[PDB]
C-alpha cells in the first residue's frame, strides 16, 4: 500500500495473508468470508505469463496478522488448504477478466477478537454504495512505494471513480466485473495498492446496518501510485453467484 | 525475512 | 455470515476507528 497509514489492531479482522512455504515468502492478501473459507484474487494462484501455478499444498494462510514478518504467537492462526477454486472464465490471457478465486481450509478457523469474517455485498447494497465518489478501505502487507515494505498491515481509503474515467486512464479493455478506484491528479490525495497487495480486499461500511461488506479484490494496476492510473478491482457482487455456487455444492 | 513459523504448519 | 462485517474490536464495542468516518462521509 503507497501513501497509507498502520492499521489500528483488529481494524481489519478478515484479513488473511497468503504465505509460500518454501521459500516462506508473502504471496498474497486474501479475506476472510466464514470459518472455512477465504476470498482471493485468481492471479495470486494462475498467471501463467510468470510461470505461476500454485497447488493447495504450496500454500498456506495466517489468519489475525498485523506484523508482516513476525510470526505472532497467541494471535495469528495459521491453516491449510483443502481446496482452491478459481473461477472458470478467469482470463488471464488478456485483461484479469473475472480475477476471484476462493480456498477452502482443511479445518474451520475459531474467530477472536483478531479473526473475524467480512461480509458480501447483496444486490442492493452493492446498488447503494458502489457509486463514483464514494470511498472504500484497502488493506494489505504489499509495498509501500512501486520501485520499500511495511512493518505492519496498511490501510488506505479511496474514492470509487467514475467508469469513463477507469477506462480512459488505460489501453487495457474494462470489464463490467471490474472497477477502479483511487484519486485524481487534482484532488491532491493520493494512495494505491502496490505489488503484494494482489488479492486482499476492497471494503465498504454501509451506513444502513453498520456492517462492513467486500466489494472488491485487489486486482490490478499500471505502476503503483501513479498521476492519472488507478487500481482496479475485482467486482465482487457481479461474480457472486459463483461464489454461492462453490460453497453450495462444496 | 520473515520469522520461522512453527513446524507443525509445514508438515 | 450472521455476525459478518461486525468487528470484535470495534462494533461489536460501540468504538470507532480513526478514519471510518471519511467513507461515511463519502456516502452523499
Ligand atoms: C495449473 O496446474 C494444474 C496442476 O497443478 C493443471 O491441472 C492446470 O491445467 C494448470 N493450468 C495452467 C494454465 O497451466
Ligand atoms: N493498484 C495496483 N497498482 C499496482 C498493483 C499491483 C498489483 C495489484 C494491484 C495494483
Ligand atoms: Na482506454
Ligand atoms: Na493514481
Amino acid at each position: 500500500i503507497v501513501e497509507g497509514s498502520d492499521a489500528e489492531i483488529g481494524m481489519s479482522p478478515w484479513q488473511v495473508m497468503l504465505f509460500r512455504k518454501s521459500p516462506q515468502e508473502l504471496l498474497c492478501g486474501a479475506s476472510l468470508i466464514s470459518d472455512r473459507w477465504v476470498l482471493t484474487a485468481a492471479h495470486c494462484l494462475l498467471y501463467p505469463p510468470w510461470d505461476k501455478n500454485f497447488t493447495e499444498n504450496d500454500l498456506l494462510v495466517r489468519i489475525g496478522k498485523h506484523s508482516r514478518t513476525r510470526y505472532e504467537r497467541n494471535i495469528e492462526k495459521i491453516s491449510m488448504l483443502e481446496k482452491i477454486y478459481i473461477h472458470p472464465r478467469y482470463n488471464w490471457r488478456e485483461n484479469l477478466d473475472r480475477d476471484i478465486a476462493l480456498m477452502k481450509l482443511k479445518k474451520p478457523v475459531a474467530f477472536s477478537d483478531y479473526i473475524h469474517p467480512v461480509c458480501l455485498p447483496d444486490r442492493e447494497t452493492a446498488a447503494s454504495l458502489l457509486q463514483a465518489g464514494y470511498k472504500g478501505r484497502v488493506t494489505g502487507w504489499g509495498n509501500l512505494k512501486e520501485t520499500g515494505q511495511p512493518s505492519v498491515l496498511q490501510v488506505v481509503n479511496l474514492p470509487i471513480v467514475e467508469r469513463p474515467v477507469c477506462k480512459d486512464s488505460t489501453r487495457i479493455r474494462i470489464t463490467d466485473n471490474m472497477f477502479c478506484a483511487g484519486y485524481k491528479p487534482d484532488e491532491g490525495k493520493r494512495g494505491d495498492a502496490c505489488e503484494g497487495d494482489s488479492g486482499g480486499p476492497f471494503v465498504m461500511k454501509s451506513p444502513f446496518n453498520n456492517r462492513w461488506y467486500q466489494m472488491g479484490i485487489v486486482s490490478w494496476g499500471e505502476g503503483c501510485d501513479r498521476d492519472g492510473k488507478y487500481g482496479f478491482y475485482t467486482h465482487v457482487f457481479r461474480l457472486k453467484k459463483w461464489i454461492q455456487k462453490v460453497i453450495d455444492q462444496f | 525475512d520473515f520469522e520461522e513459523i512453527p513446524e507443525e504448519y509445514l508438515q | 455470515e450472521a455476525d459478518c462485517g461486525l468487528r470484535p474490536l470495534f462494533e461489536k464495542k460501540s468504538l470507532e476507528d480513526k478514519t471510518e468516518r471519511e467513507l461515511l462521509e463519502s456516502y452523499i
